[PDB]
Formats: C-alpha cells, structure tokens, sequence
C-alpha cells in the first residue's frame, strides 16, 4: 500500500527554518508529482506548491514563493519541503499529498505541525 | 501553459475503464474530463500519440485525394457521375474510419461515457471503411453482370451492419473480445473470397490473373491476415513490455495496416478503372 | 490566487440518515477538474471524488459528485455517524491549485 511518512512536529523561535521530511513508499517515487498543503489552525487548505521528482522541477503558489523551497532525494523516495524566516503566520500543520496524473490527491502525509513561538526567547 | 497540466501513468494506477493492454506498462494519459485537455494532448507523447498521428494525417489524406478524385475531369471516365459516386463511397468509408479514429483515440481518456461512446463510433468505422471499400470494388468486377454486383452489395451492406451491431454491444469492448473484434472485422473482409471464387469462375483463371486482381487481392488478404494477427496476438508489446509503450506497438502497427490497406485497395480500384476506361463501358466477349 | 473556490454552506448539522448537499463554484471554469476531501479531527484529509464526478477507490456509494463549468456538487445520501468531519473542494484546472474555505458538517 502507498505511504506518505512526515517527520514529527517542529517548536521552533521565529527567524529560524524548518525542513520536514515526506518519505514516499508502496510505488515509484519518481512516476509522480508530490504536492505540499498547509492548514493553518482552524483554517482551510493552501497549496503551496508541486513538486516533480523525475523532472526535478517546482511550481510555487507566488503566496509562498520566498518562504518554502522543494527538494528530493530520489535514493531514499524522499521528497523534502524547507521553510524560510519563520513568523507567527506559519504555524500550521503542513502536509505532502501525492498527485497521479493530474493534481486531486489520493494519498496525503499524516502531517508535520510547526509552532512558531517565542516562549523561551 | 498552466492550465490541464497532467503527466503520464503507469498501467496499475489507470481505472479499469482505461486498462486495455497490460504490455504498454507507462506512458498513459490520466483520466481527464476536458475535450480541450485531451485535444490539447494530441501534441503531446503518450501511449497514444502514434494511434492518433497516423489517423490524423490518414484522414486528411483520403480527404484530399477524395476532393482531387470528384473534381477529375469527366472524360478519363466511361461513367463519370456513377463510377464517382462509387468512388465517393469508398472514400466516405474511408475517411469517417479514420475521422472516427482519431477522434476516439484523443477522447478516449476523457471519461468513461465518452470513451464508451467513441469506441462503438470507431468500431463501426471499420465496417464502414470494409462495406465501402467494396462498392467499387463489386462494380468494376461484375461490370457486366448486374445481379451477382448487387446481390454482393446486399451481402456486404448485411454482414457490415450485423458488425456495426455486434460493435454496440459492451462485452465487444472488454479485452478478452480482442479476438473476436479480431475474427468479426477479419471475416467481414476475407468474406470478399465469395465474389472473388465467382469472379474467377465466371471469368477465367487466365482472365483473373492477367487483369492483376489475383495478385492484388493476395496482398489484401495478407494486410488483412498480418494486421489482424498483430492486433490480436498484441506483437511486438507482447516480447518487449515496457518498451513499445510509445511507439511501434501492436495498435499502433495496426493504424498504419488501416492507412496502407485503404491505398492499395484504391490503387487497386483505380486500376480497375483506368482498364474499364481503355477499353470502353460496353460488353463483347 | 487565481481561481477562488467558494463553498457553501460554510456549516451544517443533520441527522443520520438524511441527506446533505455542499456546493462549489469557481471564479473562472475549471473544466471538471475538481475534487471532494473529508476531512476528521486531527487526521489528514481523504479523497472523496475526483475529476468532478468519479469516486475514489474505497469510498462509500453514499458518495456522489455532480456538476461542469464553475457549478460543483458533493451529495451524501444517508448520513452515517462517520461523516463528520471539514469537507473540502479543490481545483486542479490552473495553478494556483485552490481550495474551498470547507464545509463543517455536524451528525446529530
Ligand atoms: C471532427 C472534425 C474536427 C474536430 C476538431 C477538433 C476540435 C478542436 C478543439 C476541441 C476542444 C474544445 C474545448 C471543448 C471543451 C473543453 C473542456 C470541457 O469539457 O469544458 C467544458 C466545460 O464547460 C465543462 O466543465
Ligand atoms: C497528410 C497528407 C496530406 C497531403 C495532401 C494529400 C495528397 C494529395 C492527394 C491527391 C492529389 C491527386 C491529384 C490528381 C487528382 C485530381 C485531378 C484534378 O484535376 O483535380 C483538380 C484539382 O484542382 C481539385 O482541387
Ligand atoms: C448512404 C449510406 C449510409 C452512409 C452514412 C453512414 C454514416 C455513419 C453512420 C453510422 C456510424 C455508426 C453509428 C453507431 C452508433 C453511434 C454510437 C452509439 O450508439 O453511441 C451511443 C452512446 O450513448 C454510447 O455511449
Ligand atoms: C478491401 C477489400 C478488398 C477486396 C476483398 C478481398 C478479400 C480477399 C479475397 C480473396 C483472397 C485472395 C485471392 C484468392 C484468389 C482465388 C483464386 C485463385 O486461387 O487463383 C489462383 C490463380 O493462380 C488461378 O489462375
Ligand atoms: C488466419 C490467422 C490470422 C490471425 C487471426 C487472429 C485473430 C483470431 C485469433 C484468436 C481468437 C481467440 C479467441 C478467444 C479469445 C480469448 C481471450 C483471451 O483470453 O485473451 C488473452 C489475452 O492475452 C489476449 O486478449
Ligand atoms: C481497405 C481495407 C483495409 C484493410 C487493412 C487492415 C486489416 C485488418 C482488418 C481487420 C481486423 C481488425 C481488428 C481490430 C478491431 C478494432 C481495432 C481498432 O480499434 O482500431
Ligand atoms: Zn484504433
């Protein structure tokens, strides 16, 4: 069966990046695009961009253009998703949901929550 | 242009409505509800790109040539108004195969309805292209005697609407009946072995030969044989699966076979008429 | 931010076995590539219907898509205690893919 794995939850300062992980197994990594979601809390869904393994290629919604960058690591099956210069807006659990063909999303990653706080300085 | 973006699938992830030859492994066009998405992929290279290309540039062809064969002057022919009307309804044959072709293999992923829809349109262009190809055929040949030229024009006309029929029906399309789809276009093609046993008896073996029509009619058989083998025995996809996928696969080999077939016939009738107009449209022997 | 996607009700509550309708229209035609998400509490959302009108593998006949152009429906026939959940549309017609603000639908 197909599985969409995310690294677990981010508690990071504000200004700082994060990186979360979507591990892909149960098809070839590359025959598909991989497409990243954010739901701000209590929010709808924004898709932040697709990304095209085989390809190496990205498409980014102009919303998120300077903040998220997609990367891959074909070896591993894995499809990566950095954030950039973290602010309060950004937290949100984000989500990869893969793409089969054209872009409706029959497999998604259980989710990465990332808390932008400033609780410890 | 960032509208319909779509790439191609493996075989395992397409619905069942689209699952039709397990060897073409990659390379398939997703389900796609959009007429202008699916004629935009026409420029595009996927499991069907070979099959539409070869019945776009047919039909075009044929239409052409057809355009060209009803403005031909009238005095290159003994009975210019009924020898184009036969004509004509070869080339209606013709083109509305190829047109009906195409058009299904470019819709074909759209949805299941519409796919369901041109495959009962593109099986019934067969039987066209075969019930039309010998109207001229039955008329140059029996020139001389009209009831055996028309009882064969009923047969043919009864035999390619019971195909037309039998291709409505939803277990034709299922790939299991790929050699019955295979037998029922074959035997409507090789049941030509009836006028041409009459013919040959009626005429003579010297006659017959001499006059080039056994041996073009050999090499109507064999494209007839040799394309509905490939078709149904799935050759070359069948030895190299996953390598046929775009090009040179059975269906693909088989248009061009439907494209061939159609112009050596043509060439074939085309003959028939040049010898009808030397010897002029009367009989003495 | 080119296709809005606008969902409608943005709430509703109904009992078990009734039957409910959400709909979407799109700002610009969308040519059948929509799609229908359930969404449960804390969980990832699942596909539902794609290309406007097919259903997913796996999900319930209850399940129906409907609709062309800018005009999209999602009907649920005999509400089952499971269906609550944020029920989502989402256009795959032009990038910006968007998604419909959702639809809370509560099960009395
Ligand atoms: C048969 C003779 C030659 C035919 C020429 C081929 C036609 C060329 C282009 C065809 C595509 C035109 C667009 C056809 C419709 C676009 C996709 C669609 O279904 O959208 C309609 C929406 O309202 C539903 O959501
Ligand atoms: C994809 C192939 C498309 C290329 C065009 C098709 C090939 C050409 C077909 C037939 C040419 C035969 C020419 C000879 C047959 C026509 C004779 C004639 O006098 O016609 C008058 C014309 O002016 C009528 O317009
Ligand atoms: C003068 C002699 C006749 C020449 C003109 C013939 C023109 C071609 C006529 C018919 C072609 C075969 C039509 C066969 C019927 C069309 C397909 C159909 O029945 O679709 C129904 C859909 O709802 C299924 O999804
Ligand atoms: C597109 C349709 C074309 C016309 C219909 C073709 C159907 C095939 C018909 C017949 C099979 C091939 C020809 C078979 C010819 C039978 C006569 C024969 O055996 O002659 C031998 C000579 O050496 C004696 O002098
Ligand atoms: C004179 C011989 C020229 C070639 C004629 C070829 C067409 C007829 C051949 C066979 C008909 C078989 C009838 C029975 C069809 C069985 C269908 C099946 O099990 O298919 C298996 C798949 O691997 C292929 O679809
Ligand atoms: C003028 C005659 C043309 C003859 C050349 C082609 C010979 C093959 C004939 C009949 C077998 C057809 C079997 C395939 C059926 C459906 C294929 C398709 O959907 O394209
Ligand atoms: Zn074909």
């Amino acid at each position: 069966e197909v599985l969409l794995q995310q690294s677990g939850p981010e508690l990071v300062k504000p200004g700082a990046s994060v990186r979360i992980t979507c591990k892909a197994s149960g098809y070839t990594f590359t025959d598909f695009n991989m497409d990243w979601v954010k739901q701000s809390p209590g929010k709808s869904l924004e898709w932040i961009g697709d990304f095209n393994p085989n390809s190496g290629g990205s498409i980014y919604n102009q919303k998120f253009k300077d903040k998220a960058t997609f990367t891959v690591d074909k070896s591993s099956s894995t499809a990566y998703m950095e954030l950039r210069s973290l602010t309060f807006e950004d937290t949100a659990v984000y989500y990869c949901a893969r793409e089969t063909g054209t872009a409706w999303f029959a497999y998604w990653g259980q989710g990465t929550l990332v808390t932008v706080s400033a609780a410890g300085g | 242009e960032f509208e319909g973006r779509w790439r191609v699938i493996p075989h395992d992830v397409l619905p069942d409505w689209l699952k039709d030859n397990d060897f073409l492994l990659h390379g398939h066009r997703p389900p796609m509800p959009s007429f202008r998405a699916c004629f935009k992929s026409i420029f595009r290279i996927h499991t069907e790109t070979g099959n539409i290309w070869t019945h776009l540039l047919g039909c075009v062809f044929f239409l052409c040539l057809g355009i060209f064969y009803m403005f031909r002057p009238n005095i290159s022919f003994v009975a210019p108004l009924q020898e184009k009307v036969v004509f004509g309804l070869f080339f209606l044959g013709a083109i509305l195969c190829l047109s009906f072709s195409w058009l299904f293999h470019t819709v074909y992923c759209h949805s299941e309805g519409v796919s369901r829809l041109f495959s009962k349109l593109d099986y019934s262009g067969i039987a066209l292209l075969i019930m039309g190809s010998f109207v001229p055929w039955l008329y140059y040949s029996f020139y001389c005697n009209p009831q055996p030229c028309f009882i064969y024009l009923i047969v043919i006309c009864v035999l390619g609407i019971a195909a037309i029929i039998v291709s409505q029906w939803d277990m034709f399309a299922t790939p299991q009946y790929r050699g019955v789809r295979a037998g029922v276009f074959l035997g409507l093609g090789l049941s030509g072995i009836i006028p041409t046993l009459h013919y040959v008896i009626s005429e003579g073996f010297l006659k017959a030969a001499t006059i080039g029509q056994i041996g073009w009619l050999m090499l109507m058989a064999s494209l007839y044989i040799t394309g509905a083998a490939l078709y149904a025995a799935r050759i070359p996809e069948r030895f190299f699966p996953g390598k046929c996928d775009i090009w040179f696969h059975s269906h693909q080999l088989f248009h061009i076979f439907v494209v061939a077939g159609a112009f050596v016939h043509f060439h074939g009738v085309s003959n028939l008429q040049e010898f009808r107009f030397m010897i002029g449209g009367g009989c003495s022997e | 931010s080119d296709i809005q996607m606008t969902q409608s009700p943005a709430s509703l509550s109904a009992s078990v076995g009734e039957t409910v309708t959400i709909t979407c229209r799109a700002s610009g035609n969308i040519h059948n590539f929509l799609a229908w998400y359930q969404q449960k509490q804390g969980k990832s959302p699942q596909v539902l219907v794609y290309n406007a009108k097919t259903l997913a593998d796996g999900v319930p006949s209850r399940f129906s898509g409907s609709g062309s152009g800018t005009q999209y429906s999602l009907k649920i026939n005999s509400l089952q205690p499971e269906d609550f959940g944020s029920y989502y549309c989402q256009q795959f017609w032009s990038t910006p893919y968007t998604f419909g603000g959702g639809t809370k639908l509560e099960i009395n």
